[PDB]
């Protein structure tokens, strides 16, 4: 599990969050508190108002006409769902959106980008979230009565690569999903089309260094080829992300966001620079052996 | 890491550089000197605890203050002496591990860089290892370049020291 | 040890200029640019003239090239490494005094003449106590070389010309070749003609 | 960096107002338990080699894997760095006691500190546990009563250990 | 993924023509050495239980401070994450020496793993270490000459000691 | 930077423990073979700018879209990164070769290749048969058995093998 | 550098002596005076445009072809040169009335001044003029007894002429 | 060399500013230490002989070593002993500087730059000095700021050394 690195990631508020089952023969406050959690999990924490509020949809699963799963596939085929997530993003961050709505996890690989376009291209958007929603990963999650929730925990047929691309999705609790930085932009377009990953960068209150991102172009790659010839005598060279960077000034500062491979023997001296220049470390990996 | 071969490989990496016939001959004098090493090495791991032994009770005896003066830095009590026979073995083992490498680079990176502000943080004098090396040194029981090799590495530390 | 203490002179670098965009203005040869290949070419060959003056095939370092153009490493990694090659060590450490090799570091380092010989005499020690890719970082790490190119902008001669001067300072290049009359008159030169 | 004065000025012109009286009282209250914070900040400095070596000896007793080879803090180099650490930490919570805010002790010690170690695979438990060591040595050395001015240093030793306590979660 | 037939499919048709009659020989050679790959495989899988814990043992009891209280590996919860990591790491292990590639072992496995250890504060090095235990554990099984009929594996135990070397160097 | 002495003496160092018999006489082992691994080394870099440039022209001549207008080899300077790159993995493994460990080769060629030609769109496959065809070549340069000593090399070759095998492996 | 307090200090060490009495009393005479000295470096620094400025604009009255065409001054950035030259003269001058010791203007502002002025064809006399205007507005300055609590400054005076008439000489 | 007003100008002149109130405030507390430092000064000045030498005798109670152990780095002898007195006394004269100078400045650059090697050269260990510090610490009867000060100056050669 998430132990001593929840609270600084998103994943402590969830750890002890325990699934919202809807049990045969239910109360109201279990029909509201699966409304609710639906609300919350598929319209990834955007405040729900109430004129766009389902009315019937959440009258039908307080009456039983519809499941959990049901009232699920009702909210992500509204137009209050597309009105927030499909009409103005690009397909691939719709689906990146929907499967981390319906299916609490990141994409893991280039392969469901081409199945969930080329479905939503060839039989539209209902169909696309009927697969989401009617997939084998859905029924073993959650099922027909369990709202989707995310699964940051290690499972089954799992990738870590879907760990890594969880929290550039997720950027912590009191977030929204549509108040992100990276606003309407697909978040994992160059490292599905690659096969790559990010760094983790936590989310703003817990991670000084939350705000970085790298930019289009002229980024550090994340490994150091070449070893430690170019830094002499080296023992071992470290990738570290730096945000924040403005005390020079423009054009001194040209990128405020900046990632450098340094030798483990000038780390002091770097983390010195950082400090000079302003800037806040969001993290540092091992680039060398 | 300071040895022959890895040394003579970051020279010609430095250098963008095939190895050429001078890192050949820094094979070939590793070559004719790893043998002698790898018995020395043998000979002090094999007379290990007893070189340790006698070294702690060499500088025990040029520096009696050290066994009677209460302190955490001393070898009073019975942990100060365990203190003082798990460094004097650090030094023997580590001076092994440079005889293997064929250079002072085990030295270097494990013992040698820092050890002058650890000294002066504990309040541990240099002249009690110092002692120690030279009984090491005047106790190992080895001759030629086996001799030759293990007193260049327990030198290199007593310089370090002093 | 701590280095000796040599006071500054009066140099154009220690004072404001004022300075406007003109053909004197050393060209701004940065990664922040995101460059093409042959503008890093162009960047690349700066560099080699800053640091080795001239450099032939047998000089240059297309190791040090490719992980600049990837970037694996900056510009200020590409300009030590350049210091700490075989060509500057040779050229310029070598067949020069430690005196005279802190000048071809100052002054292609952080683009300034030396402030006197005490600069030269402080800085010299460095070498052979700190090693030489000490003195290198140490250069490279100040808040002078820093504060003036950063990790990402090639050194160059800082303000060298004053406006509307037919002629300002002579250029690193010139003042300082690799060597001087000490390794010269180890060559064996001057040679008598005819 | 914030000062104890700047960081009610930072916020004062955030929200671009005049100092209330209630703040101009509570800096001039601030000023006159002056005096107590400098002799905390000149006593921790005069001991801070005894601190730091005094936590490390009892940091490395009640935690010998952290010493036996193998260990983070065995060889001399991995030693001599955790005992700079261990200095840094103190100085830059003499810093923030001498300025009356912890802006110095985030932007400039502990800024990337985490993330440091984790990459070198240097403890964070067992460097706060340091922390923590060093805390109540040097709290004991605040308010030791022998040659000084006597009065009531409570509320100076409460922030110097917010400082320790905000430098020890930091790390681990 | 790949398996060592589709690699070679995969690399000629972005070539676009056949393989060649050495290639064909090649992968039929592969074909030859299937038993021993088989048995290999089978070897590793029923020793994994044992492999994962006597790794486990040798790991803490050589690195202490993971089991120590603050450490990474205290607690319930940790030491069965880390124990079903390192069975994690072994199947994907036994998986690429199925199918004669590395793909499923990278792409699945180790992509990430990296990130994933620096994020939760997982000491990379440490889990390294614990591949390197399972690495000499399982090349041990797979030589053994009791009970099978012999023949040189050194090819079989080559590549999945490769496949280990992988795992150990994604880690840290 | 790890040569065949270094990594068992690191290996000790981390353990706290001396090397025993067994690990001394296998650096024994070593150093009577070292005559042999000072021949292949001098052997493939006498013959290094053959190898790379008949590999290269080798590899150009079965694959005829790496130079094709527009292919990734086409245009001088991305032809000369090319033969660049084939010359710095024969060097590396010359350099691992020498060291008798692959932590060079690893550390300083290896590491993020795969990574850099993903992302600049060179393709693997192809510089792995390029390397594949510098293989056959060293090996039948240290083979030769004219104007040498005669002896086994079976080992020496057998871990050059494994050296090209692994760059081959790392780029694809 | 060197302070009022340092010099006496440096001079002692090289003589090897504990500083006497009189020196004690001398530099207690010195701290009596400091307030007086930190009203005229503060009387300076609060003038300081004005001081050159003005000075600047009769240097330029008195020296016409200064600011003629063709003359030193003359150009926006020669003159704007000119005025900073002045008020970094000036604050040097300020630097040493503060340090009570010359070491600072000698080292950081007069070192090398003359060589510069003579490779740049500044007139070295004019920029003495200059100096001097500022010396005299500077000393009317301050001797204001408006809005001061009165005492005899004739000797901060005589020490701040003292630093002027040495910035003067360095370059006349 | 480190005193208040030399910072406040070196600190403005890397800003290339006028000295402001911030360096104005800067020099009121130097002369509000002042004074009282330059009393501890003279108070340290007029018992400096009978406080080295009270130093060196503690020293030589804390250490009996160093009183009868042959050797250059000793006081077994004459010369020894007046080698101690002299370092005491080297100490003392420093700190009352600092105290004139307002600043470590005097420690920093006339002792404690290059002590280390000093003492790794000639083997003499730093917790003799600490000693004497301690003995100077203990015994120099000051009062108030000056106490203060002059205290601080020792528990920093003593920090420096230790
Ligand atoms: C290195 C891997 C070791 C080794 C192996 C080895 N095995 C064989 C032969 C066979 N092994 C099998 C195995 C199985 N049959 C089954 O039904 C199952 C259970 C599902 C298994 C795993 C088979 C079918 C054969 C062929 C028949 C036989 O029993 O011999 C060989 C011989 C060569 C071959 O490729 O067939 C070898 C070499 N030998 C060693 O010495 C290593 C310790
Ligand atoms: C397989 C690699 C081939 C092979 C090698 C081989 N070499 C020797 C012996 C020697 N080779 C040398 C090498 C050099 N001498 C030099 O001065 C230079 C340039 C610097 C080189 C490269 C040396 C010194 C020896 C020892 C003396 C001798 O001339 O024999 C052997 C013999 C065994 C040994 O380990 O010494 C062997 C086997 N032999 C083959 O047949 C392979 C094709
Ligand atoms: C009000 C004092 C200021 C202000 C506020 C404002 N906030 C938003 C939007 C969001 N606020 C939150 C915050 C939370 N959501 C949570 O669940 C929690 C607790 C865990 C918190 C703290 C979020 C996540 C959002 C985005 C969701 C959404 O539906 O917007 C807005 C709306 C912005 C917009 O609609 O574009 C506003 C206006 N605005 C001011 O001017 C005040 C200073
Ligand atoms: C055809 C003229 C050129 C060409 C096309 C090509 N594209 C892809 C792959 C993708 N294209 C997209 C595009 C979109 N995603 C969206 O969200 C939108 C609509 C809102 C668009 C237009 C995506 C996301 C992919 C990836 C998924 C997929 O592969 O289908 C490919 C395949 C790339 C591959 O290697 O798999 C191709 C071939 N290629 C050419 O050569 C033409 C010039
Ligand atoms: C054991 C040798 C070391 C160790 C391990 C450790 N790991 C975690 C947590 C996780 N491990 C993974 C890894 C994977 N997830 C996958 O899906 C895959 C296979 C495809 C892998 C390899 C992940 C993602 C996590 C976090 C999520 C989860 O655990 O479910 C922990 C727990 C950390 C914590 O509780 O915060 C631990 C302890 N720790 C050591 O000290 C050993 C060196
Ligand atoms: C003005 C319309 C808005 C605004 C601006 C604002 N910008 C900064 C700071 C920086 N801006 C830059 C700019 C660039 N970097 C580049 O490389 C390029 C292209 C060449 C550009 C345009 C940078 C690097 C910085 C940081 C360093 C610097 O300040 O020079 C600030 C200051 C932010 C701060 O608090 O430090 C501001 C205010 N802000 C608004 O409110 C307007 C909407
Ligand atoms: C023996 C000659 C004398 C002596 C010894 C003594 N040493 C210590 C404590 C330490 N010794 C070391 C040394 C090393 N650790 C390393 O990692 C390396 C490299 C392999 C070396 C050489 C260190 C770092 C310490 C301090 C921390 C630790 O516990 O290891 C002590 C204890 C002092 C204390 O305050 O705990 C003692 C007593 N003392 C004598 O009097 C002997 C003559
Ligand atoms: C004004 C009273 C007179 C005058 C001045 C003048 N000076 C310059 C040029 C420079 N002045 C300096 C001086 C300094 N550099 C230092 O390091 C120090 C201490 C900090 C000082 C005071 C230097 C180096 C220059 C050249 C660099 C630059 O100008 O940016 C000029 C300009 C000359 C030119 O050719 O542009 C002038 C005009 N001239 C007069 O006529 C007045 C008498
Ligand atoms: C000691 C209580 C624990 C411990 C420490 C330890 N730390 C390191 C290495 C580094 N520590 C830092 C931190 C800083 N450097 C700075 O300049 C500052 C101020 C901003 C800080 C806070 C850095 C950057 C490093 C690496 C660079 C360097 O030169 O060391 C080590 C060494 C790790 C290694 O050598 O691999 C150690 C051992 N270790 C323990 O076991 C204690 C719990
Ligand atoms: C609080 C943790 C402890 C404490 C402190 C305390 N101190 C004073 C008063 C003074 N302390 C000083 C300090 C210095 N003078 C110097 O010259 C130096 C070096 C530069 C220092 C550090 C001064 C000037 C004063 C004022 C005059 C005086 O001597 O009293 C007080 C008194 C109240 C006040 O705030 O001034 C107190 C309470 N006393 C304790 O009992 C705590 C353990
Ligand atoms: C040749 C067999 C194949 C080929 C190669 C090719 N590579 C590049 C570009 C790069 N190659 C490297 C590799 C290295 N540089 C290093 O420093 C190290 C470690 C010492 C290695 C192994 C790098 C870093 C690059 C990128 C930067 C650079 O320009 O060098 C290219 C050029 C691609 C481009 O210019 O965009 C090419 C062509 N291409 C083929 O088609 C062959 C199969
Ligand atoms: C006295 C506490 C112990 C002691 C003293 C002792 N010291 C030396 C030698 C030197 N002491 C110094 C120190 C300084 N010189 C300076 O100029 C200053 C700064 C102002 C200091 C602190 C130096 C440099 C030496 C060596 C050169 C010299 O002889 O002066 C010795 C003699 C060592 C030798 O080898 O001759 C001695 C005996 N001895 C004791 O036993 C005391 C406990």
């Amino acid at each position: 599990a998430i132990t001593t690195a929840a609270s600084r990631l998103g994943v402590a508020p969830y750890n002890e969050s325990r699934p919202v089952e809807l049990r045969p023969d239910f109360s109201l406050d279990d029909a509201k508190m699966v409304i609710r959690a639906v609300y919350r999990q598929v319209l990834g924490n955007d405040y729900i108002m109430d004129s766009e509020r389902l009315k019937g949809a959440e009258s039908l699963l307080t009456n039983g006409s519809i499941s959990v799963r049901e009232f699920v596939r009702t909210v992500a085929k509204s137009e209050l769902y597309k009105k927030k997530f499909l009409y103005n993003n690009f397909q691939t961050r719709v689906i990146e959106l929907n499967y981390k709505h319906l299916l609490g996890r990141a994409p893991f690989s280039e392969d469901e980008v081409i199945f969930h376009l080329d479905l939503y291209e060839n039989q539209g958007f209902d169909a696309d979230i009927d697969s989401y929603i009617d997939s084998v990963e859905y029924q073993e999650n959650f099922g027909e009565n369990i709202v989707p929730y995310y699964r940051f925990n290690n499972q089954v047929g799992d990738r870590t690569v879907g760990f890594t691309r969880m929290f550039r999705l997720y950027r912590g609790y009191a977030n929204s999903d549509r108040s992100q930085l990276e606003r309407s932009s697909s978040r994992l377009a160059t490292e599905l089309g690659q096969n790559t990953v990010s760094a983790i960068v936590g989310p703003s209150g817990s991670n000084a260094g939350w705000a970085y991102r790298p930019s289009r172009a002229g980024n550090t790659p994340a490994k150091a080829l070449g070893g430690t010839v170019p830094f002499g005598q080296a023992s071992k060279l470290f990738r570290v992300e730096i945000t924040a960077i403005s005390a020079p000034g423009y054009p001194k500062v040209r990128r405020s966001n900046k990632a450098v491979i340094v030798p483990f023997e000038q780390l002091n001296q770097t983390l010195q620079q950082i400090n000079r220049l302003g800037g806040k470390v969001a993290s540092i990996t091992p680039a060398s052996l | 890491m300071k040895t022959p071969l890895t040394e003579a490989v970051s020279t010609a990496d430095s250098q963008g550089r095939f190895l050429s016939s001078t890192e050949l001959q820094i094979a070939f004098g590793r070559l004719r000197q790893a043998n002698a090493g790898l018995q020395a090495a043998k000979a002090l791991t094999d007379n290990a605890q007893s070189l340790v032994n006698g070294a702690a009770q060499a500088v025990y005896n040029k520096f009696p203050y050290t066994t009677q003066t209460q302190g955490n830095n001393f070898a009073a009590d019975q942990r100060g002496k365990d203190k003082c026979a798990r460094d004097i073995g650090y030094y023997l083992r580590i001076v092994t591990y440079c005889l293997v490498a064929g250079g002072t680079g085990p030295l270097d990176e494990y013992l040698i860089a820092g050890i002058d502000e650890i000294n002066r943080t504990f309040d541990l004098s240099p002249s009690w290892y110092v002692e120690a090396l030279k009984y090491i040194k005047a106790n190992h029981g080895l001759s030629g370049d086996a001799r030759d090799e293990a007193n260049s590495y327990l030198d290199y530390a007593i310089n370090a020291l002093s | 040890l701590p280095l000796l203490n040599y006071a500054p002179k009066s140099q154009n670098v220690r004072v404001e200029g004022y300075e406007i965009g003109s053909e004197e203005k050393p060209v701004v040869f940065t990664t922040e640019n995101i460059l093409s290949s042959s503008d890093m070419d162009n960047l690349i060959e700066a560099a080699y003239r800053q640091i080795f003056f001239h450099a032939f095939k047998w000089d240059r370092e297309k190791v040090l090239e490719s992980q600049l153009r990837n970037g694996q490493i900056t510009v200020r990694d590409f300009v030590r490494g350049l210091l700490l090659s075989n060509t500057f060590r040779n050229s310029f450490y070598e067949k020069n005094s430690n005196y005279r090799f802190v000048e071809h570091c100052v002054q292609k380092i952080l683009g300034r003449d030396v402030y006197s010989e005490r600069e030269k005499i402080a800085w010299s020690i460095v070498v052979a106590t700190k090693g030489y890719q000490g003195l290198i970082d140490d250069l490279l790490n100040s808040d002078e070389y820093l504060n003036n190119f950063g990790y990402d902008t090639v050194p160059y001669q800082r303000r060298r010309n004053l406006p509307g001067r037919e002629a300002g300072e002579l250029p690193f290049n010139i003042k300082s070749p690799r060597y001087d009359a000490y390794h010269r008159r180890q060559l064996g030169f001057p040679q008598i003609v005819w | 960096m914030f000062d104890v004065f700047t960081r009610v000025v930072s916020q004062a012109d955030a929200r671009g107002e005049y100092l209330s009286g209630s703040q101009l009282d509570a800096l001039s209250a601030t000023v006159a338990e002056g005096n107590k914070r400098i002799d905390s900040v000149n006593r921790i400095t005069g001991n801070a080699s005894a601190i730091v070596s005094n936590a490390a000896r009892a940091l490395f007793a009640e935690q010998p894997q952290l010493i036996q080879p193998g260990g983070n803090a065995y060889t001399s180099r991995r030693m001599a760095a955790c005992l700079r650490d261990m200095e840094i930490i103190l100085r830059y919570v003499t810093y923030a006691t001498f300025t009356g805010d912890a802006s110095v002790l985030e932007d400039r010690c502990l800024n990337g500190l985490r993330e440091t170690y984790v990459a070198l695979g240097v403890p964070g438990a067992s460097v706060a546990a340091g922390v923590q060591k060093m805390k109540e040595a040097a709290l004991d050395i605040v308010n030791d009563p022998n040659g000084i001015t006597r009065g009531d240093c409570s509320a100076i030793v409460a922030e110097i250990a917010g400082y320790f306590d905000r430098a020890a979660a930091a790390v681990a």
